[PDB]
């Protein structure tokens, strides 16, 4: 009965020179029963994309609140909302229910479309914002993330360079994880292209 | 803390240790826990920092508001004011309060507030974990109407007393002198009041 | 967290380290505890992360309309009043400790607040897990008429402490100084004494290591 | 009511080569929130080509350690100055540690040093005496995350060979000593960034047929 | 299964360049109370260790008659007791280390920390940490209780690594351990003023100093401070 | 309540719900219909505490049916799931929660392709080729892991189906004294009567 | 708060025409911690018996490994190689005696003698001991009687009874979070157990996904 | 171990007992033999806690057939049912008692008698024309007060039995895969394979 | 309970209330908690009245035996016995008392066991429930190489403000004189000190 891991997963991100890269797993599980193989935790509201790791029904009614929420925004100003702006809603959402909150480790990725910067956040599941310059992790696998990401990272790397070690980062993690993995999503952000690659991991 | 109020012949002194603590860490070496509640109304705080100040926080703003509408308010008053807090909140509150004033008629009087909310008008009045340490001394010791410089020792070496033996109380030992010339505040240093 | 302040001369500074804790994982490496409540009102917070930022938002915000409705410069008594009765309200609950500084036209001030809402007045302060690092330090160096420079030193020292002896502290050391008449200025990094040495090896992975199954262009465009 | 257990934190990890062995180990020692000393070491020759870690309770894994040392000293007596094999004390181990199953030793036990082919061999062991040979280990409070990054870069996995369409796996090879101390370097290098309880210094010791060699790095002190 | 009765705080202590030092207060406090002020928790077991304990003071007493009693018994059949084969502070370290793991094991614990610092026969300096775990650990300064954390910082300062022990005179060391003791006066609520101080050396031996006083006190800006916050009276 | 399966096949969802109900030491009723007709082409099988099973279904029902005559229009079951599953996650921080999981197993009259979703008593919502709730998953999943194939037909599905029956009577401890069985496709929601 | 231990393994026996299959896999859990992926959760205590372990890693690492030098000394002194039987109720015996102490154990006593022929004992830690065709013994052991019970005929022979063994394992392996790894297989005869190799779920997965066409809820 | 029942007829003692063995969520077994046979004319059958069930009944197999042979006779079953009653009676404020209910039938060959006692964990003997441990009594003993009569066949009684198991398995939870049935006459004991 | 010893120029004087509680209960108003352990070595008893006694009766034990084969034993070694006795079975009992005793060598001497069962030398030693309300006058009014007269004052008057305050501490003040003149009892009832 401990909210944040009875389904299981993971995300990850990373920056990389004039790129972001952000990764998931696929698994939804219930405690040792896998469900599910197919639910991704990556979402995008325009260019600004939004992983987030926790309880299942969190997940999705947050990406639904969000949806909605950067809607009214687009509507409004008239303009598609920038992560760094992203960001803040998020934390303003999640602080908003402080003693009744969402079990979630929600994480920013994307690149400002004025400036052209590069940019990564995390949050714990009251609002507290993570920025970082190399990379941001979350979920169940988060330890495993933090030692294989600290390791592998360097900075400026190029796109093609980039997808292979957050790639990696992800999938070794995973594996060293029981309610992780069952497949896996790694997203590559450039200024006006992105690119979506799922990867081949074992299945146990 | 160790904490008291005592009546004399000119008025009014309130006396009070330095510690705050968080368990056996000393959070505050130098604490002021003699709070002014209004120009010749004072009082010691002890138990929870947090309530005490929250407490004579309200206190002061009712006596401030009292005194602009109805004029300078008694010490009965205010120790009214800090008891309706007290009793009315007794289930949320940790505050062992002595509230001590000067009137021109009443001269000086000294009202303490236990845990329970209870009033109790007294001569002098002692409180706080400290306090304990020091019944039979300050009940052997005091005396009705005495001086000024008697009325300090006998604070003096009571809180130091307490302060020896009681690990919760150190520090400096402040005092606040209230009489009709006005207010007077005192500081007594280890160096003095250990050696006593 | 480690977090202190010290008051000098012709103002005060308080400082802070950048570790930012998940349990025994560091989350953050550099993460920002100095937060601005008004121009020259700055203020070092440990504790709950999120109410600490929260905390320290909200009664900015609120200064900030106060400072516009009244016409005046906001004061730290006001800043200090504000968050020990919001935090008080909470019973402990919004789980901030708050080391609170400023210049204003009274004067210089230091304060700290903690979760249940007690406040207490010092010239030199420590809070956080290494606040008892931090307050040997202090209470081993301070000394009264401290100058701008002895006290940002002092500070700093004091900080260190905290990064070197106190587990749930690290990396580098934040600063500000709030000078009389002057600016404040926050002096972000200010010590960056834990520098990573470089790795043995690179890690960079031969293209075409990762077996992949799917690609597909995702559309972001309307 | 009295806890008879405690955490001195710290991690360790061990690799084996085609000749050799190493076993690597953090010199930090703590308790809660406090640094207890930044040198102090948990690797250890115990004769024989047999090094040995057990980390976790330090009380426990000093008490196992002693226990283990002692019973080569009496292998020596009871069969003839015999040289206990690697396997031998792992078998051994076992018993001492589920010996006290139902009030065990809280500490993750490794071991290292060469078999009886000459070949590098490492053992790892539960707190309650199951254990297994493998090429990797990584053991103790940051073992969650050194391992994954030893499974990737000791072990290949989740590599394959560029333009094979992920088909053709990375072929395993043995690693060199010089390219396995890199490992070692990186791994602690990468934990003391992101755990707390792991920092101050690096001890290695490596075993060769030649005998058991030292290697000392400073890591960081936050 | 045991619950501290009277008790004895912080332990502090350092290595320099020629010995160590090591001090500790004269307090046996009973929960708040402080109750009794005449207690001396450094004891010293021949002229080259002394053993500095915390915690619990029954369990401490107790300790003294086993240190006491193990001189008696090493004297016994030995014409070199009061040379080669003296009781070194490895020696008595260990048998202690061993006690106390042997006792948390049977779940009845000697409720305390304890400091071993001396000079070995080669000159060597030692100084080790072992409580009622049996966890045990040596480091250039060592502490206990408050001591931990307000003393070693201040003392890591003087000696951070090994390399910096040579570097360390007998004046700067003990002058640190002087000024740790002030703090630890400031700062722990379950602490004395009065404090035992213990220095020793290789080449000048034992020299233990007792009533002992924490002076040079800061308190003067407290007359400063009023209220605590708005109040400016 | 215990055991309801569901499978989508090419053509049609099929959904299995047992009959037993049982309170202490007795099986007090054996044919107990454990779902309720949303809309003509969308069913919802129930199971967990007490009551609220039922409660649920029914407002569920009749919400769906609300909306079915104020726009005279059939919602899809993608739809409907959105909105059990909104229903399920309001209920979870609730002062008394809905302890309800669901399969709602429908056919898409407009893309022409059954759809089967599985959502539990948090508001967690999956689609799927096969799903269940309870215990049963931890024998049916594995099982159809092995024997299902996409392109199936509702007979082979049925098939299927009793292989998964046949597996929960060995191997499970209660009597769930067999299942009702329903039919999802173009034509409707129509009883397997003898199963 | 209390250390977490490992645990598991998922184990299979079933008795069938051409002698009996044994099938486990090689994942040990600390938590929701993958711990290893190599265990060998079988034990060869003789040339023709063999023991599976699930529950508590070290009590039936320890235990097995006990187990095997009581049937030794029992073919010395008896001049004969002790019956599947006697085998299995010395542990049976053995762990009765520590019930209630906190044993975690699953296992499966499998082996051929003359006078019995092939025999598989399911013995757990509570006491339980049962002679039977057909175990399945771990956290993930509904999901491989899923998949043996639906398959499963006395008259598979050798090479579709080795595949069903290592099928049902890799469908818990897939399902339980707890079990992976790889799949070890046995074949127990009548003169002895075989061993038929190591299957790493990584590669076993996809071509069995491939080959058999199965795992269709899986993105191919 | 859950289902055990004994019916005392005019000539013979018919015990019946479930043949499901289950842990968790698993059937481990359907052909379980829940009884040992004590002496040719006394059978034992058990039900209780996993392990003690099986080790109690085989201690007391044991001892009775250590006695069968020191004395080269039959005990009676009332003798044996005494000594039964004794060793639970010890048990019970043991350190760890056996956690075992027993139905004892027999055949005293003396008296030319069949017998049964039903003795719980706790050693409370009793003999009974009809018998069952655990939640089965709440069932059956109402049925036989109503159907049993003294004076009945042993084919009467199986009929009499087979009542009892068809009610069970309408209205209990679980699921006990059948029963092995067993009489106990002057001939001594044998089963009856097709129940 | 109240109780104290005192050493003084002629040796030590023991004193104590009279008051045995179960609850608010007085079980006993005219309890007599000096006691003997040898002709001149005596002790104040605190805690439970079983545990302190059935120690007591252990000691003089003890101290019997020990006077039949060594002859007289000293105070220390009285101290000892009821040390042992305390510290092994500290998980058990509830015991805090006062040894003191009259040698001709070391004159007197007072020995203070706490629940502990550790053992403290000193000139005079305060003990029991009601000894907290008294450390600060007994601290200030405590002077070695007193008189006969002077030590009963002190022990009179500190035993009067710990029963004032103390509702555990009652009935009369009972005191044991140790000296070389050799043992006398004293009593001294509420009328009398009640008003001092
Ligand atoms: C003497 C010391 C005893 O009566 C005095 O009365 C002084 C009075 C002055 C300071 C006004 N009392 C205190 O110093 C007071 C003692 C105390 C402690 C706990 C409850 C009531 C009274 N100290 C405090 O209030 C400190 C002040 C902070 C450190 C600046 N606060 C705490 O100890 C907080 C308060 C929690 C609380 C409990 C019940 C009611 C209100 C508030 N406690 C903690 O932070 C707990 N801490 C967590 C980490 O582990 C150690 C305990
Ligand atoms: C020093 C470093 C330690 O005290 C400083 O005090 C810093 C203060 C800086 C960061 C402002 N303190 C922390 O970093 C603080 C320590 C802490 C942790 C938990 C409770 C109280 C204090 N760390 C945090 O607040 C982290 C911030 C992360 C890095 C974004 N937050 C968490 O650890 C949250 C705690 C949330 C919380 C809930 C309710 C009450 C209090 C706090 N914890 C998690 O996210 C863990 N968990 C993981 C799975 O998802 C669910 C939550
Ligand atoms: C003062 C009073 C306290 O410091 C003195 O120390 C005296 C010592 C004298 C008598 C030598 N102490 C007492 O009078 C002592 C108070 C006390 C109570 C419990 C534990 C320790 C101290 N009173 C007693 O020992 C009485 C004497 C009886 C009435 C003759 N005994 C009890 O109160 C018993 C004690 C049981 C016990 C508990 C823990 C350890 C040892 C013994 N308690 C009861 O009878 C309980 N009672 C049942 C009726 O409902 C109210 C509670
Ligand atoms: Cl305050
Ligand atoms: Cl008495
Ligand atoms: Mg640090
Ligand atoms: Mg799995
Ligand atoms: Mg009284």
């Amino acid at each position: 009965s401990d909210p944040s891991s009875i389904n299981g997963g993971i995300v990850v991100a990373m920056t990389g020179k004039d790129c972001v890269a952000i990764a998931c797993d696929l698994r939804l599980g219930s405690q040792s029963l896998g469900v599910s193989n197919k639910f991704e935790k990556i979402f995008h509201y325009g260019h600004v994309f939004l992983g987030i790791t926790g309880l299942a029904t969190d997940v999705t009614t947050l990406n639904e609140m969000f949806r909605y929420k950067t809607n009214l925004y687009k509507l409004k100003e008239e303009r598609a909302i920038e992560p760094e702006t992203f960001t803040q809603l998020v934390s303003s959402s999640l602080y908003e229910r402080r003693f009744g909150p969402y079990f979630v480790g929600p994480v920013v990725a994307g690149i400002n479309s004025k400036s052209g910067k590069p940019f990564i956040a995390g949050f714990d599941l009251i609002g507290c914002i993570d920025e970082a310059k190399d990379f941001i992790v979350s979920g169940t696998a988060s330890d495993q993330l933090f030692g294989m990401c600290e390791s592998l990272y360097e900075p400026n790397l190029e796109p093609e360079d980039l997808f292979e070690t957050i790639s990696q980062a992800l999938l070794n993690a995973a594996d060293r994880d029981a309610l992780s993995g069952w497949g896996a999503v790694v997203y590559i952000i450039k200024k006006d292209e992105v690119v979506k690659r799922y990867l081949k991991m074992r299945q146990d | 803390t160790s904490i008291m109020a005592v009546t004399f012949k000119d008025g009014v002194i309130l006396g009070a240790d330095s510690r705050t603590t968080t368990g056996a860490y000393i959070a505050n070496r130098v604490t002021d826990k003699l709070t002014r509640v209004h120009d010749k109304i004072w009082c010691c705080r002890s138990g929870s920092a947090a309530d005490t100040q929250a407490i004579a926080d309200i206190v002061q703003y009712h006596l401030e508001l009292y005194t602009s509408q109805y004029g300078t308010p008694s010490t009965e008053t205010a120790a009214s004011v800090f008891k309706e807090l007290c009793y009315e909140n007794k289930d949320n509150l940790t505050a062992g309060i002595i509230v001590a004033g000067y009137d021109d008629k009443n001269k000086g009087e000294v009202y303490t507030i236990p845990l329970g909310g209870s009033v109790h008008k007294l001569p002098y009045a002692i409180a706080g974990s400290g306090s304990t340490f020091i019944y039979g001394y300050c009940d052997k010791n005091f005396r009705e109407n005495m001086s000024k410089e008697e009325t300090v020792d006998f604070i003096k070496h009571s809180l130091s007393q307490a302060i020896k033996w009681d690990g919760s109380s150190g520090g400096v030992i402040r005092m606040v002198v209230l009489t009709a010339a006005g207010v007077e505040r005192l500081i007594f240093y280890p160096d003095e009041y250990e050696q006593l | 967290t480690t977090i202190v302040g010290v008051k000098f001369n012709n103002g005060v500074v308080i400082a802070a380290d950048t570790r930012s804790t998940q349990g025994p994982i560091v989350a953050d490496k550099n993460c920002a505890k100095l937060h601005r409540i008004s121009p020259k009102i700055w203020c070092a917070g440990a504790g709950t992360a999120a109410d600490t930022e929260a905390v320290t938002q909200l009664i900015g915000s609120n200064i900030e309309l106060h400072s516009l409705y009244t016409s005046r410069e906001p004061r730290v008594v006001s800043a200090l009043q504000m968050l020990k009765q919001h935090l008080f309200k909470y019973q402990g609950h919004i789980g901030a400790y708050l080391i609170v500084a400023g210049v204003d036209p009274t004067g210089s001030h230091l304060f700290s607040i903690h979760a249940h809402g007690s406040t207490d007045v010092g010239y030199y302060l420590s809070l956080g897990s290494g606040s008892l690092a931090a307050m040997a330090v202090l209470e081993s160096h301070w000394k009264q008429d401290l100058t701008k420079e002895e006290a940002i030193k002092l500070a700093s020292d004091a900080i260190q402490a905290g990064i070197w002896n106190d587990l749930g502290s690290g990396s580098n050391v934040d600063v500000c100084v709030m000078e009389i008449g002057k600016d404040a200025e926050y002096l972000r990094n200010y010590l960056t004494p834990n520098v990573r040495e470089e790795k043995q090896k690179s890690y960079k992975f031969p293209r075409g290591t990762t077996a992949v199954l799917k690609e597909s262009i995702v559309n972001i465009c309307d | 009511q009295f806890n008879p257990y405690g955490d001195n934190g710290g991690t360790i990890l061990g690799i084996a080569g085609e000749d050799f062995a190493v076993l690597a180990g953090d010199t930090r020692n703590i308790t809660d929130y406090s640094i207890n000393s930044r040198y102090e070491p948990k690797v250890f020759d115990c004769g024989d080509n047999i090094v040995m870690s057990a980390n976790g309770f330090a009380a426990d894994g000093d008490a196992l350690v002693k226990r283990f040392k002692n019973s080569v000293k009496w292998y020596h007596f009871d069969h003839n100055d015999k040289k206990l094999s690697i396997n031998s004390a792992a078998r051994n181990i076992q018993h001492l540690l589920y010996g006290k199953r139902f009030f065990p030793y809280y500490v993750h036990t490794i071991i290292a040093g060469l078999d009886e082919d000459g070949k590098g061999a490492v053992y790892s062991f539960d707190p309650v005496g199951s254990y297994e040979r493998e090429q990797c280990r990584a053991g103790g409070a940051a073992a969650s995350l050194i391992m994954p990054f030893l499974d990737n870069q000791v072990n290949f996995k989740n590599q394959y060979e560029p333009g094979t369409n992920g088909k053709v796996k990375k072929p395993l090879k043995y690693l060199s000593v010089e390219e396995v101390i890199k490992l070692v370097r990186d791994s602690f290098t990468s934990a003391t960034e992101r755990h707390i309880q792991v920092g101050d210094g690096l001890e290695i010791l490596i075993v060769t047929k030649d005998g058991v060699r030292k290697e000392f790095y400073e890591l960081k002190r936050d | 299964t045991q619950q501290p009765i009277v008790t004895g705080t912080s332990v502090i202590s350092m290595k320099y360049d020629n010995g160590v030092i090591i001090a500790a207060d004269n307090l046996g406090s009973y929960g708040s109370l402080l109750r009794f002020n005449g207690v001396e928790r450094l004891i010293p077991v021949g002229d080259n260790t002394v053993v500095g304990i915390s915690g619990d003071i029954s369990d401490m007493q107790h300790i003294e008659r086993l240190l006491k009693d193990l001189v008696t018994e090493n004297a016994y059949d030995n014409p070199l007791a009061d040379a080669e084969e003296a009781l070194e502070p490895s020696y008595i370290f260990e048998y202690l280390a061993t006690v106390m793991y042997q006792r948390r094991s049977k779940m009845n614990p000697l409720w305390n920390a304890i400091i071993v610092a001396g000079v070995q026969s080669n000159g060597d300096q030692f100084l080790r940490y072992v409580n009622l775990l049996g966890v045990t650990y040596s480091s250039p300064t060592l502490a206990t209780g408050f001591g931990a954390h307000m003393a070693n910082p201040l003392l890591r300062k003087v000696v951070d690594r090994e390399s910096d022990i040579p570097k360390t005179t007998v004046q700067v060391a003990e002058e640190a351990i002087v000024n740790a003791m002030r703090v630890l006066y400031y700062r722990d609520a379950r602490s004395s003023r009065n404090f035992s101080l213990a220095i020793i050396d290789k080449n000048t031996g034992l020299t233990f100093k007792k009533n002992l006083q924490v002076e040079n006190m800061k308190w003067d800006f407290a007359k400063d401070i009023k209220g605590y916050g708005t109040q400016k009276i | 309540m215990d055991i309801i399966l569901g499978i989508r096949v090419q053509d049609s969802v099929i959904l299995a719900s047992s009959k037993a109900v049982t309170r202490g030491i007795s099986v007090l009723k054996d044919s107990d219909d454990k779902t309720r007709q949303l809309s003509p082409h969308t069913l919802m099988s129930f199971a967990g505490e007490a009551g609220d099973t039922v409660q649920f279904a029914e407002y569920i029902q009749a919400n769906i049916q609300l909306y079915s005559i104020r726009e005279d229009y059939e919602l899809s079951p993608q739809a409907v799931s959105s909105f059990v599953r909104q229903e399920l996650a309001k209920s979870i921080r609730s002062r008394r929660p809905y302890q309800v999981n669901v399969l709602i197993g429908g056919y898409d009259k407009k893309k022409n392709k059954p759809e089967l979703y599985q959502i539990d008593y948090l508001g967690t919502k999956v689609e799927l080729p096969y799903g269940a709730h309870g215990y049963s998953g931890f024998y049916t999943f594995s099982l159809l892991d092995h024997h299902y194939r996409p392109d199936m037909t509702t007979e082979e599905g049925l098939d299927l189906l009793k292989l998964c029956v046949q597996e929960l009577e060995k191997r499970m401890p209660m009597d769930f004294k067999g299942v009702i069985v329903k039919i999802v496709d173009k034509d409707g929601i129509r009883q397997v009567d003898d199963f | 708060c209390k250390i977490k231990i490992a645990h598991g393994t998922t184990t299979l026996a079933f008795r069938f025409q051409g002698g009996i299959i044994v099938a486990v896999d090689s994942r040990a859990t600390a938590g929701n911690w993958v711990a290893s992926q190599t265990v060998k959760a079988v034990i060869e205590i003789n040339p023709f018996l063999l023991g599976t372990m699930a529950g508590g890693a070290a009590d039936c690492q320890f235990w097995e490994t006990w187990l095997g030098s009581q049937c030794r000394l029992h073919e010395l002194r008896e001049k004969e190689r002790i019956s599947v039987a006697a085998a299995s109720k010395i542990l049976s015996n053995l762990v009765y005696q520590y019930k209630g102490a906190g044993l975690s154990m699953g296992t499966m006593i499998c082996g051929y003698t003359r006078k019995e022929g092939p025999t598989i004992y399911y013995v757990d830690s509570d006491g339980t001991r049962l002679k039977g065709d057909i175990f399945c013994v771990g956290s993930g052991q509904t999901f491989a009687y899923g998949v043996l019970d639906s398959n499963y005929k006395w008259d598979l022979s050798v090479e579709d009874a080795l595949y069903l063994g290592k099928r049902s394992i890799l469908a818990a392996a897939h399902r339980d979070a707890y079990s992976g790894g790889s799949v070890n297989l046995y074949h127990v005869t009548e003169d002895g157990w075989i061993y038929h190799g190591n299957h790493d779920v990584g590669e076993l997965f996809w071509k069995v996904k491939e080959e058999e066409g199965s795992f269709n809820n899986v993105i191919g």
